């Protein structure tokens, strides 16, 4: 009967006001709910129930998240712009190797390449069969 | 256990969801060679 | 003598009290770590052919 | 001791150390060494905690045994056929749970 | 300032410079890589026209640049040289001159290292630095002289740091630890440094009888005179598995450590874990002869180190179950050097898989000198190395360096870096198996699609590299404002369930080892007074 | 100016009077004649009966909290403690450090720890 219950104003919705509270006033909470839970429990009200749950249990702090609001899509954001970001990378620097080919890789080479290949029946049940070329 | 719906049935319904998930992470871990096969020209594409 | 400690004196680097930038000396490390095998391949590429 | 603990020296281990507890500390730390063991505990154990968490005059340890308990349990007919097994202590000292604390 | 970073004979402050020269070194030997790569994106003659003795000089300075200069100082050096002393209560190391010696002998050789691949055309052999391709008849000039002195140079170095670790954790230990009490990483690095002063004096004694046939008209491997170079290969694979198993033990201590550490759980039989690594470290000397089923060995031995290397191959697998059961039933916290330890254990377990494959005497016929070969090695000496390296510095640095990073660029360098890298050396299997040798500038243009494959791959993984010094970058000038504003991750062991906020403010790091009870960037005499344990 | 040389532990004064006397002429030289500093230090506390540098692991006989805790004691304002159980190895090795100025407690034996700071800065 000595202690005073916390009003409702220094006390409501303090799941969403505990971040930006000033370190001068949660101090005092903190000492007036660790305080009033030295009553009989029925007679602790169920607004300052929550309250001691969250300072004492709540996500904040401590407890915070290693993947907190959304940032596994930053992170995904990131792999897929990095996979980007090196594909035109290396398109531009593939830009400028060597202007010409060697003869034998467009596709008119490669089946006279494979003819002489079945004229000698090479890889016969396999695959003998190279073009790779358009 | 003893009380209660049944062990096969409580982690049955824990772990078959979880095998077609872990088809489909060593399907996409070792299959893409597959997937870079289909596009390119040695497919007659 | 027992050299003081903090955060920043456990390192080569200076960091905050500089003149020029922490990113041109950070950057020019690895700029020349990651030259010298090109610098390597020029002189390998005079010597024998051209470029 | 590395030879295993049947069930019975479990639980009168398990309450007479949480009969001598005085701080809060000491009260979470071997609530935390109970929970974290294989089995999950008798209620002769679990509403001994809950006068071990009066002793010391502190709430929500007094609830977070019910929500540890309900992510110890296989399902949630083990659940309630526990939870009706401690009511009246439940009632008289006038502990809540989670999902009618924070309807979500 | 001269005195505490030239002469500087304290254990923190070589640390600092070993991984100083490990990040230089590292970025010049993936740059070779990245010009190898991309020299053998396409067949026909790429970036550097013609000019093969150019790429074997470039194949063998990435080799032995990253191997020699970036994964030894960087588990051995830098990591044994910060953490041996601190974990086992020593104020710093014995024989501290030894450990500034040996830091200070590194980077000579890495400048003659340097220099060699500039005189004369070039030292091209590869790693494996073989007779009579390196013979003065078959290759003249001073430059693999100068090649195999950086190697004289970095064999005087590790040996000097794994007398002075084998003294200081045989001897200046603190008040309770027993013979059998050691962090595990304490024992990777004893177990280690016993291999490398068992091993490294036949290295030396081997490359030095190449110089000396080289220089001084000796006959050692010169055939028309006597010797043969069957002799070489075996002197030097008596070294070279032992070598690979001194770079991959303290990767296995640093996974111990942090899959301890991330899911709140104590190593699944450490006693057992530990025999097992020694026995590795006691086993690892018999089985030299791997690499050389193919010159003409008899049946009958061939036979016998086929038998041995999977007895070689047990112990790895009962490590990796007990990393297993560490793992299960945790608490997982999946934080940036938990994810590099979670992938270590499959990209390892891959690499090994295809290494029992090679390990037989009868399949390596198919498979010598291959690209299933590079595979195999590229998985479990890059992958296993360099992601324990990883989450060895993603895991102390916040400890050493005292500036926490930013995590979610952390996150992408690990999925960059995975993804970039397994890329690369998946397909180099399908090359071995299709019939790919090693060392060729580039190749009969049948296997033209894997290789520009693997070749779009490094480019991903030269980029998570940047994006990794980026990180030291950001760590760098915002270690604090990564405390405060809420941008990285302060407490790697999370509070417990029941535990209160209030009650985790108490009892905030919950370790197994000294290390994380020192402040951050900790004091230069740490250890004034003794560190008592029961 | 006046300097002897401590015959025994009790009467060192600092880092001048660790000497000793010289040896002569002709004799060898014993241990206690000319070694000097930290090694003559230990030398003569081993051979009053002391040894110095107080090597042994604590006491984990009792488990103790904040009615009587466990009292170590530190020239320095902190020192690292590894805790093992009531018993010398009943759980996995916890590292603790306690300070001057508050308490070490366990969180899975239980114990607590509190120093005598000797200090002398
Ligand atoms: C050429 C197109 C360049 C931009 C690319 C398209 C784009 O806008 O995407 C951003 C887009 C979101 O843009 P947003 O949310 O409007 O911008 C954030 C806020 O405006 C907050 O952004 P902010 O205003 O703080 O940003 C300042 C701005 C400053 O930019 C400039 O000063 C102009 C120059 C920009 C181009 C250089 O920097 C950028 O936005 C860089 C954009 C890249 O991000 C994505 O679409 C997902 C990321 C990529 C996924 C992988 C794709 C492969
Ligand atoms: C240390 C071992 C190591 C590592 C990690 C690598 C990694 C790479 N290697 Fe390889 N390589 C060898 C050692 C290694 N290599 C050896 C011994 C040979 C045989 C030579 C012979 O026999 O002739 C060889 C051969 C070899 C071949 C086969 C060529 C042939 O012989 O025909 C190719 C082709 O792609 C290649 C290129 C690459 C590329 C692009 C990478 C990329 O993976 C590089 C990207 C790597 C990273 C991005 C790692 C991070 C780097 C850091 C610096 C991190 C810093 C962090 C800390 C310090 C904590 N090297
Ligand atoms: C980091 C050093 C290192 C490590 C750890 C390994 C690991 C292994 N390696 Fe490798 N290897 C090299 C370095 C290394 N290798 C190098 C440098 C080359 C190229 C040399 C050159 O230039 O020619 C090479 C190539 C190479 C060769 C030479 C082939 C040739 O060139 O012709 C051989 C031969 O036996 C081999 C086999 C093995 C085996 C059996 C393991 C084993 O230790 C792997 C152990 C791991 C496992 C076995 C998997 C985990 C276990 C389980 C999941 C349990 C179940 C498994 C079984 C029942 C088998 N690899
Ligand atoms: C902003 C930059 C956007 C891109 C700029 C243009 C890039 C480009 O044109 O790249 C060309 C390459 C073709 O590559 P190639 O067919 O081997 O030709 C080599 C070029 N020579 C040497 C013959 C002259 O094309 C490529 O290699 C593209 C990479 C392969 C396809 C991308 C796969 C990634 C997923 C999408
Ligand atoms: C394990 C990994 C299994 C998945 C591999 C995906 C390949 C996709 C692809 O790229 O397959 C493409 C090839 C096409 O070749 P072709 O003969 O039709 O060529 C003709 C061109 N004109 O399909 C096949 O040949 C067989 C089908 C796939 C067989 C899977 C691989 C079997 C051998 C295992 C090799 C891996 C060893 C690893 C060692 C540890
Ligand atoms: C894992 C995530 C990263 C994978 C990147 C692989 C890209 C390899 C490549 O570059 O693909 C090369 C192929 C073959 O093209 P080509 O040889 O006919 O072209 C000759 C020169 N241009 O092009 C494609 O199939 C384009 C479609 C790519 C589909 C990728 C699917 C990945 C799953
Ligand atoms: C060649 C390698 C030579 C290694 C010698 C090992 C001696 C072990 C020892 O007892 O070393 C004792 C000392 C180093 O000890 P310190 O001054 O750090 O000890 C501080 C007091 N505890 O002498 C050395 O090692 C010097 C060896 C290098 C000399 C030049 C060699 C040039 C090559
Ligand atoms: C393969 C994928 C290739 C393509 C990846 C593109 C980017 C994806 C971003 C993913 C992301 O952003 O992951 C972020 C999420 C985090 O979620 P949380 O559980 O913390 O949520 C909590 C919300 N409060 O996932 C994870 O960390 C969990 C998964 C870990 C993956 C580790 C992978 C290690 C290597 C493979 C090991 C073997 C596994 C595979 C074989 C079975
Ligand atoms: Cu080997
Ligand atoms: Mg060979
Ligand atoms: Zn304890």
């Amino acid at each position: 009967v000595q202690t005073k219950a916390l009003s409702k104003a220094t006390l409501t919705d303090l799941p969403e006001r505990w971040e930006n509270m000033p370190n001068l006033e949660q101090k005092e909470i903190a000492d007036n709910l660790t305080e009033r839970q030295k009553l009989p429990w029925k007679t602790l009200n169920n607004e300052e129930i929550k309250a001691a749950w969250y300072i004492s249990y709540g996500e904040w702090g401590p407890r915070r998240p290693v993947h907190g609001k959304g940032d596994v899509a930053f992170i995904t954001k990131g792999v897929f712009l990095g996979l980007g970001i090196s594909f035109g990378l290396f398109g531009l620097v593939r830009l400028l190797a060597n202007p010409e080919t060697p003869k034998t890789m467009n596709r008119e080479w490669q089946l006279k390449s494979d003819e002489y290949l079945k004229s000698k029946n090479a890889n016969p049940w396999g695959g003998y069969s190279q073009v790779q070329s358009k | 256990g003893r009380i209660g719906e049944s062990w096969v049935i409580t982690e049955g319904r824990r772990l078959i969801p979880e095998i077609f998930q872990w088809s489909a992470v060593l399907s996409v871990c070792l299959g893409w060679p597959g997937a870079v096969y289909f596009f390119s020209k040695a497919r007659k594409a | 003598v027992h050299f003081k400690d903090g955060v920043y004196e456990n390192i080569p680097f200076k960091v905050k009290g500089r003149k020029t930038p922490y990113a041109l000396s950070h950057f020019g490390f690895f700029a020349i770590g990651f030259a010298v095998p090109f610098v390597a391949c020029y002189v390998q590429l005079k010597k024998s052919g051209a470029f | 001791a590395h030879d295993e603990e049947t069930f019975e020296e479990f639980t009168a281990r398990y309450e007479k150390e949480f009969d001598e507890a005085y701080d809060l500390f000491e009260v979470q730390r071997v609530l935390n060494n109970c929970f974290s063991y294989d089995l999950v505990p008798a209620p002769a154990v679990i509403e001994k905690a809950l006068r071990a968490a009066r002793r010391v005059n502190d709430l929500p340890t007094a609830i977070r045994v019910f929500e540890a308990l309900k992510y110890k349990v296989e399902n949630e007919d083990q659940y309630k056929a526990y939870l009706d097994e401690l009511k009246d202590v439940r009632q008289e000292l006038g502990v809540p749970l989670k999902e009618e604390l924070f309807p979500s | 300032m001269v005195q505490r970073w030239l002469y500087s004979t304290n254990a923190k402050d070589i640390a600092v410079l070993y991984f100083m020269l490990a990040i230089f070194s590292g970025m010049a030997g993936t740059a070779m890589s990245l010009i190898i790569r991309l020299e053998l994106a396409a067949p026909g003659s790429q970036y550097l026209h013609g000019n093969s003795q150019l790429f074997n000089v470039l194949v063998v300075g990435h080799a032995v640049l990253m191997i020699f200069f970036l994964v030894m100082p960087a588990l051995i050096g830098g990591f044994g040289n910060y953490l041996l002393p601190l974990m086992i209560g020593a104020t710093d190391t014995a024989f501290p001159r030894i450990n500034n010696i040996a830091f200070w002998v590194l980077p000579m050789g890495l400048v003659c290292l340097v220099t060699s691949t500039l005189v004369e055309s070039g030292a091209g052999t590869g790693w494996t630095v073989y007779p009579p391709l390196s013979s003065i008849q078959a290759h003249s000039g001073p430059s693999v002289d100068l090649a195999i002195f950086a190697l004289h140079l970095t064999s005087i170095s590790s040996l000097l740091g794994a007398i002075n670790f084998i003294v200081t954790t045989l001897n200046m230990r603190t008040n309770g630890m027993t013979m059998h009490k050691l962090p595990l990483f304490v024992w990777s690095i004893f177990i280690t440094a016993f291999l490398l002063l068992l091993s490294l004096p036949v290295l030396s004694a081997g490359i030095t009888m190449l110089l000396l046939d080289r220089n001084f008209n000796t006959s050692f491997f010169e055939v028309s005179g006597g010797g043969d170079p069957i002799l070489y290969e075996h002197l030097f694979w008596f070294f070279g598995h032992p070598e690979v198993y001194i770079l991959i033990i303290p990767g296995f201590g640093i996974i111990s450590h942090v899959v301890s550490t991330y899911s709140k759980k104590p190593v699944f039989g450490e006693i057992s874990m530990v025999y097992a690594m020694a026995s590795i470290g006691l086993l690892g000397f018999l089985v030299w002869s791997h690499h050389m089923y193919i010159v003409g060995l008899d049946a009958d031995t061939r036979a016998y180190f086929t038998s041995a290397t999977m007895i070689i191959a047990i112990p790895t697998g009962i490590k990796i179950f007990s990393w297993l059961a560490t793992i299960h039933g945790g608490s997982i916290r999946l934080a940036t050097p938990m994810l590099y330890a979670i992938a270590f254990l499959f990209l390892f377990t891959m690499g090994g898989l295809t290494g029992v494959a090679l390990a037989n005497a009868s399949l390596d016929v198919a498979f010598h000198d291959t690209y299933y070969v590079v595979g195999h090695f590229h998985y479990v000496l890059s992958m296993g190395a360099i992601f324990s390296l990883f989450a060895g510095y993603y895991y102390w640095s916040p400890q050493i360096l005292g500036l926490n990073y930013n995590e979610k660029l952390a996150q992408i360098q690990f999925w960059l870096i995975f993804i970039g890298a397994n890329v690369i050396f998946f397909p180099m299997h399908f090359l071995g198996i299709n019939g790919m040798p090693r060392r060729i500038p580039d190749y009969p243009d049948a296997f033209a699609g894997w290789n520009y494959v693997a070749s779009i791959g490094s480019f991903i993984a030269t980029l998570s590299l940047f994006l990794f010094i980026y990180i030291l970058y950001d760590q760098l000038v915002n270690g604090l404002n990564n405390k405060v504003n809420n941008k990285s991750v302060i407490y790697n062991k999370a509070p417990d369930f029941v535990e209160s906020n209030t009650i985790f403010n108490l009892n905030t790091v919950k370790s197994s080892s000294i290390e994380f009870l020192l402040t951050s960037p900790p004091a230069v005499h740490s250890f004034n007074t003794p560190a008592v344990q029961s | 100016p006046v300097v002897k040389t401590a015959q025994n532990l009790a009467e060192v004064n600092g880092p001048e009077t660790l000497i000793g006397p010289g040896a002569k002429e002709g004799t060898v030289p014993t241990d206690l004649d000319q070694e000097t500093g930290l090694a003559r230090l230990e030398l003569l506390g081993k051979l009053e009966g002391i040894d110095v540098f107080d090597t042994k692991p604590l006491d984990s006989s009792r488990k103790g909290t904040m009615k009587d805790p466990i009292i170590i004691e530190s020239y320095d304002d902190y020192r690292y403690v590894g805790c093992t159980g009531s018993p010398a190895g009943s759980h996995t090795i916890m590292w603790l450090k306690p300070t001057v100025n508050e308490v070490a407690r366990c969180w899975e034996c239980g114990s607590v720890y509190k120093l005598n700071p000797v200090g002398v800065p």
